[PDB]
Formats: C-alpha cells, structure tokens, sequence
C-alpha cells in the first residue's frame, strides 16, 4: 500500500504536459504566511504535496480514498484561491485528472 | 491561452515609445483580462518592474490604435541574464491606407455625424468598428490555433 | 518593371509594378502596365502613391516608423480611394 | 466589463459570460466549442433581432447591467438546415404554481 | 463544462466548477467522470435559478467592492428552497 | 473572553459605510465580549462614528438578525488613526448559499405560525424556524479564531 | 520631503475601492515623495492591493487629472493590518467649487487649442489653460502642512 | 433664515440664507442685513442651477457616503462659469 | 574566459538599434573572449543580425573606439527567444565625464603630433593620448566582476 | 537648496547644490564640518567656462539614468581647451 | 522640460520650469532663492517683457530651444521705488581667438 | 577607546529628530540594486567588539563610507543628519 501511495503520489509530481513543464513544480511547497498572506485567510486547510508524502512516509492516511481526500482538498484549495484560467487553476484541474488515472491503474491491475 | 505566468522571478523592463502616440501599456493579468497601465508620451522611456512570464501589448491611449513592440504585438520579458534590463521598443506599425484614413477621419467628425459623410455604407460600418484590445487578443488567439 | 496610374483629370503616375501590388484591386486588374481610375482625382492618386512608396520602404524596419500624415482637406476622398482600391 | 448570458435554442440553455468588449462572433465560437456546429452555421439573437458576427455585445445592447450573473440576458440560438436556417425557438421553462395563500 | 437536466427534461450547459458549489453535485460526478446529471424532481424554472446562483456566487465570492442580493421571486420561493436544501447549495 | 474590546483609551474615528441594502445593526463587543446594540444605519448611509483603538464591531441586518461584512470580513477592529485620517468600515451583503437566502425570503413571506402548512421535509422546517443570531455566530468565530488560522 | 513613503519592510494589505463616477489613477509617493502612476481603476469596481505600513498614496481622475478623496480626505496612508483584516479606502468625488466643476465641463466638451476661441474673459482663459496637476497639488498639501505645524 | 436672488429676466428664486451664503459675492452683498439681491447679467436657467449648486455644496459637503457629480449641460456650462467665476462659488 | 561568449548552439534573433549620434561599432567576444569587430551600425538605424544566445556583446564610437551602452549597460548577453520575439539591443551614449568628454573633443581636432603644443599639465597630455581602448575596459570589467564575486 | 559658484572675473552662478556635488572637488571644498558653505570661488576659471561647467551639472543630473536615449554634450571649439582644464580641476 | 539662465547684472540662476508654468511662477522660485518678492522682479525674454499671467510657453519659451545644455536666457531687472532698473545683463567673459592648432 | 567609541556609535543610532522617529532604524536577493551599485556593504559594532578600528578617525571613515553609500543610491537626508549627529558625538567624547 505504501508502495502505491508513493506511485500513486510521485506519478502525479513526476507528470509533466504535452509542452515538456513539470506542473506539480508549483504544489510542491506551500508559500510562507509572511510571503502570501491572503492564501492563508482564504484557505481553511493549507496542504502541499510534501505535507501529502510526509503523512505517507509517517502513512498518516490510512485507505487510498483518505490519500484521495486531502489530494482534492488542496487541488480545490488551489481553485478556490486562484482567477478562473490561471496558469495554477486549470493545472489543479489536470492533477486531480491524473490523481485519478493514478490511483486506477496501481490500485486495479 | 494567452495570459500572464504566476512566477515568482523579477524582470526588470525599459518601455521605450518610439511612436508619435501617447502609449497605454496593457498588462494581460492570470485569467488574461486586459488591464491598462500608467500611459508613457510619445519619445519617452521609463523601466518598470515586471516578471518573467508576464504578457503585455501596447496601444494608442486615445484611439485604442494597434502598435508593435519589437516588431511582433505582444511583449514576454525574458529571464534577466546578468541583471540587465530587457528592453520593449514600441512603434507604429505600417496601417493599412484605409485604416490610416479611418483613423484620421474618426479623430476629425464626431461619431453621430459619421453619417453625413457622402460615402459607401459600408465604409459608415467600418468608420463605427473602432479598433479594441478585446477584438484583437480574439484575432491573436486565432492566428495562435492556426500556427498549431 | 513599372506601371501607369490614371486620375479622373487624366494626371499620369508612373510608380514600380512591386509598389502598385500593394493595392489588392490593382493586384487583380493586372492579372498590362495601364490602369485608369475614373472617380479618382489626382491630388488623392498623388498621394495613394505615396502611401506605396511608404508601405513598401518602412514594412519591415526594426527601429522606428514615422506616422503617414494625411491633412482633413483629402482626408475623406483619400479614404474612399483606399477602400476602393484595398490599399 | 462582464456580460452574463444564457444562449437558448430549443430546449439547450448554456450558461457562460464575456466581456462587453467581446463579439457576437467569439460567442459563436463559444458554441461550437460546446454543441460542435461553426459559427456560419449559427444565427444568434436578441430578442428577435439578428446579431452582427463583428459587433460588440456591449452595442447589441448587453450592459453589465441587463446580463447580471444572477439576471443572465437571453442570447437566442438558430442553426442552419441545409439551404436554410431553423425559426429561432426556445421552448419555455416550466411554470411555478399560482402564489400561495400564505405567502399574499 | 457539465450537463444538467430538469424532470420536464431541459437542459443546462454549465462550467462544471459553478456546478460544483453544489456537494451534492459533486457526489453524483466525483463518484462513478460522467458529463450528466439527471434531476427527477427539479423542474426548469427552478434548476435554471438554481445555475444563475452558481454564476452569482462564482462571480462575487472574494468580491472587494460590493455585493448585490440574490434575488428570489415569491412564485419561486419554496421550490427553490426545497432544491436548494436537496443540492448542497 | 477570546472575541472581545480592548480597554484602549485611545480615540479611533471610524466612518460606518452601509452598501448592504439592509438597515444595518452595528453591534460593538464589550470588554467581557458582550454584544451591544448600537443605533441602525439606513441602506446606503455612512456616518462617523467616535470609537476606540482595538474596539471590536459586528454588523448584522436590524430586522432578521441576517450576518452582513465589514471590509470582506466578519469583525472590524479598528486601527490606531494615521495623521487624525478616518479608518473607514464598508458593510456590504455576504455570498449567502442559496438554502440559507431562500429561508431569508420564505421566512420574510409566511407568518412563522404557518412554516408548519409548506409541504417541506422537517429538517427544513426546523431550518425555517432557527432564526440567524450574533450568539450562535460569536461561538462559531471563537472556534475558528482559536485554531489559528481559517 | 514632508510628504512621502516610509520604507517599513512591513506590508499592508489595502483595499482601492472606486466610488466616484471616474476611472481613477492611483499615485504612490515614493520614498524621495516623488508621485508614481499605478493601475487605473474604473468607476464602480474594488481591487485588493498590496502596499506596506507608512507608505502614502493620492488618487486622480485617470483622464482630466482632478483631485479625488479618499476616505473624506486627500491622502491615505495606511494603518498597521490587524489580525490579516485588509484596510479600506473608499475613493469619491470631493464637492467641487462650481468654478472648477465647470472649467472641468467646458475643458471636456472644447479641444485645448480652441480654448483661445471661447468668448469670455482672458483671466477665464487662463484657468481653462491650467490644467489640474498632482505636483502643483503636493505644493499646495506640504504648505497647509507646515501651516498647521506653525501655531 | 430664506434670502430672493432674482436673475435678469426677473424670475425670483427663494433659498435659504446659509445655502446662499455659500458664494462671496453674496455674502459680500449681504453683509443690518436685505433680503433681495438682483442679478441684472444672469439668466434664471443660469441662477436656477447656481441654486441647485448651493443645494448640492451645503448637503454634500463632510459627507462619509459617496458624493454624486454635480451635472452640467453643455448648452449652460459657458454662461454657468461666467456666472460662477463673478458669485466666488 | 571571465568574459566570454558561451557555446550554446541555440541561435537567437536580436535587433541592433543604434540611437546614437555616432557610428557604431558592435564587438562580439568569441569563446576564448577575445573581443572580434563587426560590421558599423550608420546613427539612426536598425539591424536584425543572427545570433545565438548567451553570446556576449559590446559597442563602440566606430571612430574614436569611445564607450557607449546598450539597454543602459556595457555588455549584451542575448536571451533564448521567447515565442520567436526578436531580443532588442537598443544602443545608446552615456553620459561620459565632462573631462572624458572634454578629451574626445580636444582629440577630434587637435592632431595627436600636436597635443605638445597645448598649454597644459603633462598629465592631461597623457591622458589625450591615452585613447579609448577595448582591451584595457576588458581588463578593467573583469577586476569589476571578480570584486562582485 | 542652492550654492553661488563664483569664476575669476566676477560672476556669481546659483545652481542647485546636488547639480554642484558632480563635481568632487565641489564636494570635497563643501563637504569646518559643523554646516554647509554656500560660496566657492574659482580664482583661475573664468566665466564663459564655469558657465559652461554648470550646463553640464544640469546634463549630467538631468540625463543619468533616463532610459530611452541621451543626447551628445556639445562643446565648441572655442571653449574646448579651457573646458577640458577646468573639467580636469573639478572632476566633474 | 524648459531649462533657464535667469540672469541680472552679474548674478546667473540655472534652473528648470514647466512650459505650462506661468511667469509668476518663475518670479516666487526667485523670491524663494534671492529673497525679494515677486511684484518688484520685472522679467525678460530677450527685450520684451513677460507678464505674471503669460505660460513660459507662450512668452516663447520651449523645450526644443531651451535644453539643459543651451538653457533659454530670461532677463532680470528689479524695482528701486517708482523707477524700473534697465534690463543690465553683463556679458560673461570673452574665449581667446580660436588656436590655430584647430582651424 | 571603547568605551568612548560605544557613546559616539550608541548616540547616532539612539538619536531621534524633533517628531520623535528615531532615525538609524533603517539600518541581496531582497535589494540585488545596492549589490550592484554600492562597492564597499555594511549594515558597525561588530569591528568596535574586535577592534578593527585603531583610533576614532577609523570609526569615523566608515560611518561617512556608510552615510555617503545612502546618499549615492536612493536619489537620504538622514544619512545627512546621521553625518551631523556623529561629527557632534566625536566632538563631545572625545574632548571634553
Ligand atoms: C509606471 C508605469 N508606467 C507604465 S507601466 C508602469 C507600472 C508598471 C507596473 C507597476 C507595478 C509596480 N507592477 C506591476 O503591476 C507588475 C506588472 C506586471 O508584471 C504584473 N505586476 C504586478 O505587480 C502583479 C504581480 C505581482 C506579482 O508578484 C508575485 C511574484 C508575488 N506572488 C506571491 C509569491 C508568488 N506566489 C506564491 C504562491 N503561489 C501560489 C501557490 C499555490 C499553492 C501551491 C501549492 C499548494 C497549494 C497552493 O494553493 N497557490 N496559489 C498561488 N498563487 C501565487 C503563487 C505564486 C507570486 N505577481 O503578479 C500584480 C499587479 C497582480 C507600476 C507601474
Ligand atoms: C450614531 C451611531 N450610529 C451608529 S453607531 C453610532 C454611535 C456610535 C458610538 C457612539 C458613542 C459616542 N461612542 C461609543 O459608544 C463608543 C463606541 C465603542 O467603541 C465603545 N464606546 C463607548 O463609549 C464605550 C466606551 C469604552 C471606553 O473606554 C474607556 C476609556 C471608558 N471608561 C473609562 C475607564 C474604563 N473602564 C475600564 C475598565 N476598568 C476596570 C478594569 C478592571 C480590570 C481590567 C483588566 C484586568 C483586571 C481588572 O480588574 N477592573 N476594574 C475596572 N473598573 C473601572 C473600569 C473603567 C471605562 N469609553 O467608552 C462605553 C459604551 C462603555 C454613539 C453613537
Ligand atoms: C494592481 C494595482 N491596481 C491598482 S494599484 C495596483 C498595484 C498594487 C501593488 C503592486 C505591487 C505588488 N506593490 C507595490 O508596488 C508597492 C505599492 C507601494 O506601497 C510601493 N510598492 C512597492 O513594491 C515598492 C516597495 C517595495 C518595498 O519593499 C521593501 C522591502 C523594499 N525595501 C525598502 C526600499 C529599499 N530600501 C532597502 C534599504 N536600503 C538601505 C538599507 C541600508 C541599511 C540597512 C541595514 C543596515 C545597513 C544599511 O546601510 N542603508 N541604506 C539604504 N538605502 C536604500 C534603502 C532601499 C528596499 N518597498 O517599497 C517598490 C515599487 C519600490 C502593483 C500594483
């Protein structure tokens, strides 16, 4: 299981699109409240991709659909923050796309 | 498609106005709604703090007129090698004749009276047609599918 | 080579074959160096040849392009001119 | 600014928003994108006037405010059948029940 | 875009974000995505109001300046309650 | 006492704006938190208002008790005044969800006595009945301001 | 530089909301107290803008260059954020002398260099000619500064 | 506490002392004290509107709110700045 | 090899605008950094010219060798193209010293036999025959980028 | 706030004292260290060239730093020679 | 964008004004500087006096002849009780016949 | 000497003007355009502490280095006050 969660997660980091750019390069690390503080006001549960691993390296989540949950969670945290048509939105768009296209062929093959 | 990038890394810019217009600086934002800038007159140059990504396009103030940065429409400082500023040259472009004499003419008889001008009607239609950053970023986009 | 424009009042211009094409409807009549323009009067022919010799030079030119100037007075007839011949 | 519309035609309502800026042709454009037919097989109509590919929402007459987000204005939709184009029809929403006694 | 489809059997083409607002909604397509969905109890007059509450939250939420009240016509009220209640929002 | 005024001593000049269509309730906290009902602003109304620095205010609809906004949010505290300029608080309508508005307009409608004859679910009909309050809200922002962030 | 910016490293979340009739230019002081032209704002619209503490704006009818208020006065600096709450400045019309308020009216309707035609007074004329200014304004601001830092 | 301006054509306008007071010219005209004061170059569509600023100028001043544009057609705004610049309002 | 040209393979479209009074001299550094004359730029004109990028350039008064600036510096490194956006070398002069200035123009009539004959200090002399020289600000540009590192 | 720059023959230049500070040997002259000194004087400068030294303060101020393009410095043949002794005193 | 040489007797003022800046304008940065005010100060573009309500743009002064390197010379003259004193600009000295190194 | 060159440094930064603003308050991938144009950086005690200055004209070279490093990148008047107020400090220390 821990094993697909890294696939799973490390699939959805590693994608890059049809232009070559890698576009979890963004959700990687979340910006500093000093930084961005309007984020932290609009967001209720700031997540990363790291925050994501951390819980898998500790397997903080428990079954592939508590992985899922938090995955849409900061993929519509993203969504919420950002302009409609953004560079970071329709990118959010893509990785809960390629989250589940992931999840369904390590979880069933 | 044709938007500003969100990108963390500065790029220092010269606007130069080499054009007789006042210019008006249009900043393509995320969603990539135009947004006008502060205007620079005619023979002037200011450096402006801008990011890497980042798409611009430059107008006639007054007019709404389409001009050239760098002989091509739309403007995306590169990464600042070595500190230097990118440098975005704004020029007329070669207007068509007509478009030139439309341009004249519009700047001379007040819109309503477009009408009693003893010409074709559909020169009236394209005299009412006043250039629009909106009209021009739809064309854009088009010339952009059609290079894909 | 070069081709002949003619006013209404019957004024001859004689401008390059290259600089003419850059009106779409003459472009079409020469395809010949003769073109006669019934409703077009000379002083307006005069300058949709200057707007030639001006397309042809500054297209282009990297560093900077000067404003084509047309004065009120031929403004209108100048305009229904370029219409006509696609310039 | 922005123009929010509902583009009808029969018993399709498609829910999108432009900038006044914008044209009755990006519009088609919109369309085709969703019900898959060009913009020269589709007529767009106010009301019941015809709208010019080349002009503006804003001079079709669509002001921020008549194409509110929560008032969407009405674009209505015709496509081409061969020869020639569909009547415009938009077929009505269904009807609410006659005012409660208790709420008069 | 997304699909949604009245008892009397209109359809709505909406962005499938506006949709989205609804919990409900994103139950029926989150879990098998389809374009569709099917209400067999919400007629037109209402599911249209209802999008038009999609395109009036998307728009103003993180609105600085003002916003405008959400209209609602008493001859819609109730319906339009019991969709809202039905859909989360 | 979390969400409560600042024994400051220190004048604020505040400018209560109301863009809401509402007649707006300012309510002030007190030192023990306590909400104080203040005098109502007509809709589209602004007057200046003699207040204190670190002073916390609520804004709510006069008639239903509705939650309006100040300046995108749900407390205004005003900050120390910069060269004697006024601070300026906007009140505006929030994005109500579509259910909690319907229950505005319904409620607004039928007598409360007759919430019971609407062919409705009784969750609703509770729903119908639980007028909107400052306390219930007060306890909410509590909760949420000592996790501490939102 | 009496009045200019105050470099504090600590930022400022503002809100520019727009109530006058006007697309209105924002103009930053810098430090040196030297105006800088920002982003125009139309009429009716409100943008979140990020400035720091101390740092000292004015407002102006984009087109005309007229004097605007915010928040009833001339200048806004703003307050120090508490609890991430973002500052407010609501930009307006201030109430024009009907001379000014006229003079703006005519200068609309008349190209400048026709200004010389209008049959009126040449003292009329002059004021039609001077145009409103930022910097002229400034002028006039420090000097009703140190006139209330005299007593 | 009401003050007659009364413009060449002879239409007499009663407004209120303070409102009035609001131009030098006036206040230099009235400072016991008259109740009519004559304006034998200003027409009434001019000092009706000269008027309707006072209204404006005495309510809109110190005002929190937003404050509306004074409008001013074009047909009037030369005589209404003759008339303006000789009032001091 | 502190300032050199640098072997990228990727060519980059730049425009060479000469906004001075003077005639222009473009210098491109070749890889070992030694500096390599170019075709002179007339005032007043504009040049599309093939490059590549990461290539570094520099300009020069085609008669007196003097100092000038592009995009208000003293060297040009052109970026990758973006979207095949021509990259703009807008060449300017500087604002030179009154003195520095000064000595152009003493140079420009005087012939250098007879600076001898002006009555003035030897090392104002020295400095007239001094002339502006590419190698000696190379020299000079290095000690100014070792002394930023 | 200005400085009085006075040449040889007589003549008495009020120009801004930043304008002035171009000049390091100005700078060094203004620069008893307890406040600032409004006059220098120039006992072998004459004027027609301390003149010409002060339009290039204003240049020099004016033109540094402006982006799009500067204009050439003219110097006569004339004033040449002195210009270039008087630039060389005053560092500028 | 205009540069000027203010200049009475032997006293020279370089200085810069706005085309659109008025002629009284000019005489309060004077005050400002020489400290005499501004009703006294009688001011000069070549010999035809400049009125206090006249722009320096339309008493003749422009930016393409008053540049930061060829300032425009406005002539100065102050007022000793009812008399006015004449407009007295004295010369700056003279450069020495051009060396014959460069003819 | 220590002593005397902690009163002269402990002054300029404690000295505030006659609005009560203290003034020394102000003092490269935040600013990169100082680490391009000003040649020799410095944010003072740290060389009093290790006696790299061997008398007060030492202290005094580089605190006009640091005042004078203000005044050429920003187009200020503190650096101004701040050159007055330790040439006031020296004189007062040092020989009284
Ligand atoms: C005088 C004159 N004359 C003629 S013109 C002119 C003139 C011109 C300009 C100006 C003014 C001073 N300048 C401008 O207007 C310039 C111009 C044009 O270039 C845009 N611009 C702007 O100012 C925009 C602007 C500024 C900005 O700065 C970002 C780097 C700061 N951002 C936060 C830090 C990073 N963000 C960090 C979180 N990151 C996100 C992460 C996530 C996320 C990640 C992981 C997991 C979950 C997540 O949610 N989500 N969202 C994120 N969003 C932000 C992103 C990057 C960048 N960028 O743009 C301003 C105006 C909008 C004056 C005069
Ligand atoms: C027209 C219109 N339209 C729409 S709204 C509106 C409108 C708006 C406002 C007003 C009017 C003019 N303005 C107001 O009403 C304003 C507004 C809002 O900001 C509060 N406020 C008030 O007037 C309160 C107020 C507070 C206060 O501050 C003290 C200096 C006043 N007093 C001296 C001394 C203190 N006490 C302080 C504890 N102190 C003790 C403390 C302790 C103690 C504390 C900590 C820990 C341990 C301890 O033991 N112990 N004992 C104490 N005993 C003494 C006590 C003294 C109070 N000034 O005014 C008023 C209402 C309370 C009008 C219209
Ligand atoms: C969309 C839209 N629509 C309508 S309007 C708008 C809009 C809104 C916002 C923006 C953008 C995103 N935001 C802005 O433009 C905002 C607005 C306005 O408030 C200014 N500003 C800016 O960005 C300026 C700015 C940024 C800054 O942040 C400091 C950290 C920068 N520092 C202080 C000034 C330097 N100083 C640094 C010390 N430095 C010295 C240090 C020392 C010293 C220190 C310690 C020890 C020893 C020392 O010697 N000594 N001397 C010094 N001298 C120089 C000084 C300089 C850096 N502050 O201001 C920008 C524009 C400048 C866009 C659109």
């Amino acid at each position: 299981l821990t094993k697909q969660m890294n696939a799973i997660i490390d699939t959805v980091i590693n994608y890059k699109d049809s232009s070559g750019r890698q576009l979890s390069e963004v959700f990687i690390q979340l910006p500093s409240r000093k930084e961005l503080p309007e984020y932290y006001e609009l967001i209720r549960k700031p997540v990363d991709f790291k925050k994501i691993k951390e819980r898998i390296r500790n397997h903080k989540y428990r079954s592939l659909g508590d992985l899922e949950k938090d995955v849409m969670l900061l993929c519509h945290n993203a969504q919420t923050f950002n302009l409609e048509g953004s560079q970071i939105y329709e990118d959010s768009i893509v990785l809960q796309s390629v989250f589940k296209s992931a999840r369904q062929k390590i979880a069933k093959e | 498609v044709l938007r500003s990038v969100n990108s963390r890394e500065p790029s220092q810019v010269i606007f130069c106005n080499r054009s007789p217009r006042v210019v008006l600086p249009v900043w393509l934002n995320f969603d990539g709604e135009p947004q006008p800038y502060p205007t620079l007159p005619p023979g002037t140059g200011r450096r402006i703090h801008s990011y890497r990504g980042h798409l611009w396009l430059f107008r006639d103030a007054g007019t709404h007129d389409g001009l050239l940065v760098n002989q091509t429409e739309l403007f995306v400082p590169s990464l600042n090698v070595d500190g230097q500023p990118i440098f975005a040259n704004i020029t007329l472009p070669v207007y068509t004749l007509k478009e030139r004499c439309l341009q004249v003419v519009r700047s001379l008889v007040k819109p309503e009276n477009y009408r009693r001008l003893d010409i074709v009607r559909s020169l009236y239609e394209d005299l009412e047609d006043h250039p629009n950053v909106q009209k021009d970023l739809e064309r854009l986009t088009q010339e952009r599918i059609a290079h894909q | 080579m070069y081709v002949k424009l003619i006013s209404s009042d019957g004024h001859e211009f004689i401008v390059k074959r290259e600089h003419a094409l850059t009106s779409g409807t003459i472009k079409a009549m020469l395809s010949t160096n003769e073109v006669n323009f019934r409703e077009i009067p000379s002083h307006v022919l005069s300058k949709v040849c200057m707007y030639f010799t001006y397309k042809v030079r500054y297209t282009n030119s990297s560093t900077e392009i000067p404003e084509f100037p047309i004065a009120p007075e031929i403004a209108l007839e100048l305009l229904m001119a370029a219409n006509f011949l696609d310039c | 600014m922005d123009v929010f519309l509902m583009i009808r035609r029969h018993k399709t309502t498609i829910f999108t928003d432009a900038k006044e800026s914008s044209t009755v042709f990006e519009l088609k454009r919109i369309v085709e994108g969703i019900l898959k037919r060009p913009p020269d097989e589709q007529r767009l109509y106010k009301d019941d006037q015809l709208l010019d590919d080349g002009k503006t929402l804003g001079e079709c007459g669509f002001t921020s405010q008549t194409a509110r987000p929560q008032a969407p204005a009405t674009v209505g939709l015709a496509f081409r059948a061969d020869d020639t184009f569909e009547a415009l029809c938009i077929e009505p929403f269904s009807s609410p029940p006659e005012l409660p006694d208790v709420m008069k």
